RNA sequence: GGCCGCAAGGUUAAAACUCAAAUGAAUUGACGGGGGCCCGCACAAGCGGUGGAGCAUGUGGUUUAAUUCGAUGCAACGCGAAGAACCUUACCUGGUCUUGACAUCCACGGAAGUUUUCAGAGAUGAGAAUGUGCCUUCGGGAACCGUGAGACAGGUGCUGCAUGGCUGUCGUCAGCUCGUGUUGUGAAAUGUUGGGUUAAGUCCCGCAACGAGCGCAACCCUUAUCCUUUGUUGCCAGCGGUCCGGCCGGGAACUCAAAGGAGACUGCCAGUGAUAAACUGGAGGAAGGUGGGGAUGACGUCAAGUCAUCAUGGCCCUUACGACCAGGGCUACACACGUGCUACAAUGGCGCAUACAAAGAGAAGCGACCUCGCGAGAGCAAGCGGACCUCAUAAAGUGCGUCGUAGUCCGGAUUGGAGUCUGCAACUCGACUCCAUGAAGUCGGAAUCGCUAGUAAUCGUGGAUCAGAAUGCCACGGUGAAUACGU
C-alpha cells in the first residue's frame, strides 16, 4: 500500500499527514492485494471533504466522506471502504 | 491583461521602430571580420548604450483585442479564443470548420 | 462484428443454457414458432445431459 | 453537453459571411482590427435604432458597411443628415474612403438578434422575465415562424442561486444543416449580475446552396 | 466478437514457390512491417533446409509442419474456485497456425548466428522430433490427453 | 407486589425519563453477490508496449529571498503555456514614482520634432545645440508636448459555492418529453408496453389511445470509379527536329489541376418471413446494404473546470494590493508518481553505391548557384508573393564489402578541451559543431496499457508558436502484419 496526499484548500501538516497514514493502516487488513492509493482533502466554504482512490489487484475503489472536522470526514471515509474492500474480496474467493 | 502590459507594447514597438537602422548598422559593422579593430569595439559599447526596449526581440505577441500573452496566431492577431468566437459570427472572411 | 450470427443456432444455445441451468420450460422468450423449437430442442437435450453431471 | 454554434456551423452550407473581403496574410489581421474597431463604433452609437447585422465589405481600397435595421428613418434623418455624419467618422477609423447603406427589416420579431436585445432591454427594465420569454414566441410564430426557441440564463429575478430556463414552439433542428436557422445572443446587466439571453428561430428547410 | 466478423483477407502466394502457405509463415516470421527482409530469411532456410534433405523445398518444409502441428489443445474455464482446462478438437487452419508460430518461436530462442541458421536448424530438427517447437505440441497433448474426462461439458 | 410452577419460567401489570414523530398501503426512481434478452478490444483469440536503465518532460514532496498563479479519481499530472536567458512575468531582493505608466474634462506655458554631454545598474536627474511649422477672416483655434488642481484612472486582489460566456463528463449511448383523450381519491399511469425487426423509440403489425417535439437517420466535407468543359507555371500518346535535357517546334490524347455533372436505391434475382417489417444468399458494378474517414453531442448529471482570456454581482486596496527599473526566481534536489524518447544488438552496427512519396511554408520572408571551412557555418548574391523560384538530397528499402555474438565496430549517458549561430546579453539558463571521453543497460517482480486493416508495428517529411530555443502538439505519406472458435 503506498500513500499519495493532496490538499485543495488545504494545508497538509503532520498531524494531518501522520493521521491520515495510521488510519489508511487499517485497510489492508480487509485485502492484502491494495498498491497505491492517492487522498485528496477539501474545505469550500463550510464543507470538510475527503476522497481516496485504491489501485487494488484487479479493481479501482473509489469513495469520498463529508465531516463538519477533516478529522470526522477521514474517520467517515474510512468505512466507506472498508465495506468496497470486504465486498471486492468475496468476489474473488467465491468458491 | 493589466492596461500596463497592453501600454508596454507600444512604448516598445515605438523605439523598435526608431533606432531601428541605428541598430542595423551599428550591428553590421560588429559582424564585419574584414574592419577596424577600433571601428567594432567602439561599436559593442555603443550598441550596449541606445535603449534596451528598442530591441525587436524584446516585444511580445499579445492578442490586439484582449492582450493575452498566450495561444496568439499571427494571421488573425487574435489569441484563439477570439479567432474561436469571431470565426462563428462570420467576422472572419472564408474560415470554416473543416474536415477531411 | 460486421455481420448478426445465426439467429436460430443462438436460440438452439439459448435453450440449452437454461436447460443445464435448470430452468423450466415456459421462460423459453420466443413465439417465433421457428426459433421457439430451437430454443426447446437444446433445453431437452440439455435435460439429458445434467444427469450426469455433478 | 456543449452545441455548436448554429450560425458557424452553417456557414458555407445556408449562411453567408459578415465581412466578405480578400487579403493576403500582411494585411489580413489589419482588416480584422479595423472591422471590429467600425462595429465597436457603430453598435455603440445606434444603440437605440434597432440594429440586426453589419455587413462590411473591402472593396478595393475602400470599404461599403451596409447596416440592417429595422428603424431606417432614425438612422438616416433629415435627408441623410446622420449617414453622412457616421460615413465621415468611419473613414476615420477605417483609414480609408467609406460609404454606408441601410438595409431594411421588415419583421423585427423574426429578427434573432433584434429579439434577443428586445428581452434584454426588458429584464434591464425589472420586468417578469416568464413575460418577456412568453411574449416572444408567440410574437414569432404569430409572424410565421416555422419554430422558435428562447433560453434565458443567471440569476432570474434576483435569485441568490442561479439556473436556465427555456421555451420552444414549432420545429427548431439543430442537427439539420440545411436548415436556416437564425441564432443569436444578448446579455443583459441587472444590479445582481449579468442575465445571459439566446435565441433560436427556424424559418424552413432550404434546397439550393446559392 | 459477439456478432460475426465478416470480410476475410487475401494472402497473396510466394513470388518463389507460388504457396499461400509459405506467404503466411513470412507475415508470421516478419517484424516491424519488413516483409522484404523476412521474404530473404525464408528462402534462406530453405535453400539450407533442401540442401541437406535433398527433398524439394515446399515439400521438405512441409514435414517439419507435419511433426508440429497439434491435433487437441485445451482451454480453461473457472468452475466453483477451481479453473477446468478442457480438452478441445483443433481447426485445420488453426493448427496451421500454431505449427508456424511454434517453430518461429523456438528458432528465435536459440543461439546460432544468423536468423536463418536458426530457422533451418529448426525446420531440420523439427522433422526428426527433436526441438522445443515439437516439445512443446508434445506437452500440449500430455495435458489434453490427462484431463480427458472433461471432453463432453459444453460449459 | 400477588398467584401458579421442582426448576426453567408463566400470568396479572406500572412509573420516572426521553422523542416529535413511530406506523400502514400504494407511487416514481435508484440499487441487488435477483431473472430474461441484446450489445461493447468487455473477456476470449492475437500483436506491440508500460512497470527495470539512461535521458526528456509534468506533478507531488522537500528546499528556497523567490522557487508566480491555476488544473487533482475515472473526466489533474508533455494540462492553461502553439514554445520562462532579458522581454514574457503575474514572484523575490534592492533602487524610485504619486491625478499617476493607461483615458476624458479645466487652467497655464510652450509648435511637433531633431542632435548632443554628464552623473547614475537603470529608472531618472541636471544641462547644451538646433528648430518655430499647416487652414486661423485680424482674438488664433487644430496639433502634440510640460506643470498644476480633483472629479478620477489603476488592481493577473478575493468569492467559479453570487454570475454570463465558453468547456470536460456519462455518451454519438438511444434515449428524453409534451398537447388533447382515457384510467386512478392521489402521487402517478397510458402513449413510450406487447409480437417481430434494426446500428438506431430503426421500421412494421397489433393495442385507450390519438398526435406531436427534441434526439436517430438524411442534408455538409473528404476518399474510392466515370463523363463534360478549360489547358499554364502542369501534361508527352502519335508525328518532325534535337546540344538527347518536354530540350525545341508542335500536340489537347494521357497523368494531373477544379468547376459542373453521372453513380448505390436493398433498385434487380432466388430462398426464408405474419399475403408484413426485415433477413440470408446471388447478379452486375469502381463501390453493396451506415462502402471508408470526418463534422455534427438530446432532456439532464457532476453547487465538475475557468472571476488569471474577456465580461461581470458583491467585497476589498488607493503616497499602494497601483506605476517604473536592475539583478534574481519560475530551470532549486535526500526523494515519490505520471507521460515520453533512446537503447540493450546480427530481422543488427559501420563504409561505399543506388531506387520509389505525400502534405505543407515563404516578403522583407524562402534564399539557389559560386567561393571559403573537417563541421556547425561564413561571404557574395540569381530566382520567387510562388502547379514556374526556394526551403528540400525522403527514409526504411536495395546491391557490394566488413564486424562474428563480445558489455562487443552494441549503447551514447557523463565530462574536459576547442568552436559556430541567434540575440543589448547565452555565468545562473540556448541550439548546434568538431576532437577526446565512453556510464547504466544482456529485453525488465507484483501489477498494468494500446490496437480488429491500409489498423497495430515500424520509417521518414511538414507545420503552428517562434529573434534563438521539440523527444511535446497538430498534420503528411512509405513499408505493412498477427488473430476473432466463440460468450
Ligand atoms: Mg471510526
Ligand atoms: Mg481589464
Ligand atoms: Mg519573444
Ligand atoms: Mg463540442
Ligand atoms: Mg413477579
Ligand atoms: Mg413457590
Ligand atoms: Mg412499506
Ligand atoms: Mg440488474
Ligand atoms: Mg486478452
Ligand atoms: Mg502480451
Ligand atoms: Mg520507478
Ligand atoms: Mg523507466
Ligand atoms: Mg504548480
Ligand atoms: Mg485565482
Ligand atoms: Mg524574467
Ligand atoms: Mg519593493
Ligand atoms: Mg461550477
Ligand atoms: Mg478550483
Ligand atoms: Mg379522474
Ligand atoms: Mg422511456
Ligand atoms: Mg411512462
Ligand atoms: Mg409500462
Ligand atoms: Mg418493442
Ligand atoms: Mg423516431
Ligand atoms: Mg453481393
Ligand atoms: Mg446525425
Ligand atoms: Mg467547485
Ligand atoms: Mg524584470
Ligand atoms: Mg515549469
Ligand atoms: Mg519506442
Ligand atoms: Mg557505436
Ligand atoms: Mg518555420
Ligand atoms: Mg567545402
Ligand atoms: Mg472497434
Ligand atoms: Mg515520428
Amino acid at each position: 500500500m503506498q500513500l499519495n496526499i493532496t490538499g485543495n484548500n488545504v494545508e497538509i501538516t503532520e498531524a494531518l499527514r501522520e493521521f491520515v497514514t495510521a488510519k489508511f493502516a487499517k485497510l489492508e487488513q480487509y485485502f492484502d492485494r491494495i498498491n497505491q492509493v492517492y487522498v485528496v482533502l477539501k474545505v469550500e466554504k463550510v464543507t470538510h471533504t475527503s476522497d481516496a482512490t485504491l489501485h487494488v489487484n484487479g479493481g479501482e475503489i473509489h469513495a469520498s466522506a463529508e465531516g463538519q472536522d477533516m478529522y470526522a470526514a477521514i474517520d467517515g471515509l474510512i468505512d466507506k471502504l472498508a465495506r468496497q474492500l470486504t465486498k471486492h474480496k468475496d468476489k474473488l474467493k467465491q468458491h | 491583461a493589466k492596461q500596463s502590459m497592453k501600454a508596454r507594447e507600444v512604448k516598445r514597438v515605438a523605439l523598435a521602430d526608431k533606432y531601428f537602422a541605428k541598430r542595423a548598422e551599428l550591428k553590421a559593422i560588429i559582424s564585419d571580420v574584414n574592419a577596424s579593430d577600433e571601428d567594432r569595439w567602439n561599436a559593442v559599447l555603443k550598441l550596449q548604450t541606445l535603449p534596451r526596449d528598442s530591441s525587436p526581440s524584446r516585444q511580445r505577441n499579445r492578442c490586439r483585442q484582449t492582450g493575452r500573452p498566450h495561444g496568439f496566431l499571427r494571421k488573425f492577431g487574435l489569441s484563439r479564443i477570439k479567432v474561436r468566437e469571431a470565426a462563428m459570427r462570420g467576422e472572419i472572411p472564408g474560415l470554416k470548420k473543416a474536415s477531411w | 462484428k460486421r455481420q448478426k450470427r445465426d439467429r436460430l443456432e443462438r436460440a438452439h444455445q439459448r435453450g440449452y443454457q437454461a436447460g443445464i441451468a435448470g430452468r423450466s420450460k415456459e421462460m423459453c422468450p420466443y413465439q417465433t414458432l421457428n426459433q421457439r423449437s430451437q430454443w426447446l430442442g437444446g433445453w431437452r437435450e440439455a435435460m439429458a445431459d445434467r444427469v450426469v453431471m455433478a | 453537453g456543449q452545441k455548436v454554434h448554429p450560425n458557424g456551423i452553417r456557414l458555407g452550407i445556408v449562411k453567408p459571411w459578415n465581412s466578405t473581403w480578400f487579403a493576403n496574410t500582411k494585411e489580413f489581421a489589419d482588416n480584422l482590427d479595423s472591422d471590429f474597431k467600425v462595429r465597436q463604433y457603430l453598435t455603440k452609437e445606434l444603440a437605440k435604432a434597432s440594429v440586426s447585422r453589419i455587413v462590411i465589405e473591402r472593396p478595393a481600397k475602400s470599404i461599403r458597411v451596409t447596416i440592417h435595421t429595422a428603424r431606417p428613418g432614425i438612422v438616416i434623418g433629415k435627408k441623410g443628415e446622420d449617414v453622412e455624419k457616421l460615413r465621415k467618422v468611419v473613414a476615420d477609423i477605417a483609414g480609408v474612403p467609406a460609404q454606408i447603406n441601410i438595409a431594411e427589416v421588415r419583421k423585427p420579431e423574426l429578427d434573432a438578434k433584434l429579439v434577443a436585445d428586445s428581452i434584454t432591454s426588458q429584464l434591464e427594465r425589472r420586468v417578469m422575465f416568464r413575460r418577456a420569454m412568453k411574449r416572444a414566441v408567440q410574437n414569432a410564430m404569430r409572424l410565421g415562424a416555422k419554430g422558435i426557441k428562447v433560453e434565458v440564463s443567471g440569476r432570474l429575478g434576483g435569485a441568490e442561486i442561479a439556473r436556465t430556463e427555456w421555451y420552444r414552439e414549432g420545429r427548431v433542428p439543430l442537427h439539420t444543416l440545411r436548415a436556416d436557422i437564425d441564432y443569436n445572443t444578448s446579455e443583459a446587466h441587472t444590479t445582481y449580475g449579468v442575465i445571459g439571453v439566446k435565441v433560436w428561430i427556424f424559418k424552413g428547410e432550404i434546397l439550393g446552396g446559392m | 466478437p459477439r456478432r460475426r466478423v465478416i470480410g476475410q483477407r487475401k494472402i497473396l502466394p510466394d513470388p518463389k514457390f507460388g504457396s499461400e502457405l509459405l506467404a503466411k509463415f513470412v507475415n508470421i516470421l516478419m517484424v516491424d512491417g519488413k516483409k522484404s527482409t523476412a521474404e530473404s530469411i525464408v528462402y534462406s532456410a530453405l535453400e539450407t533446409l533442401a540442401q541437406r534433405s535433398g527433398k524439394s523445398e515446399l515439400e521438405a518444409f512441409e514435414v517439419a509442419l507435419e511433426n508440429v502441428r497439434p491435433t487437441v489443445e485445451v482451454k480453461s474455464r473457472r468452475v466453483g474456485g477451481s479453473t477446468y482446462q478442457v480438452p478441445v478438437e483443433v481447426r485445420p487452419v488453426r493448427r496451421n497456425a500454431l505449427a508456424m508460430r511454434w517453430i518461429v518461436e523456438a528458432a528465435r530462442k536459440r543461439g546460432d548466428k544468423s536468423m536463418a541458421l536458426r530457422l533451418a536448424n529448426e525446420l531440420s530438427d523439427a522433422a526428426e522430433n527433436k526441438g522445443t517447437a515439437v516439445k512443446k505440441r508434445e506437452d500440449v497433448h500430455r495435458m489434453a490427453e490427462a484431463n480427458k474426462a472433461f471432453a463432453h461439458y459444453r460449459w
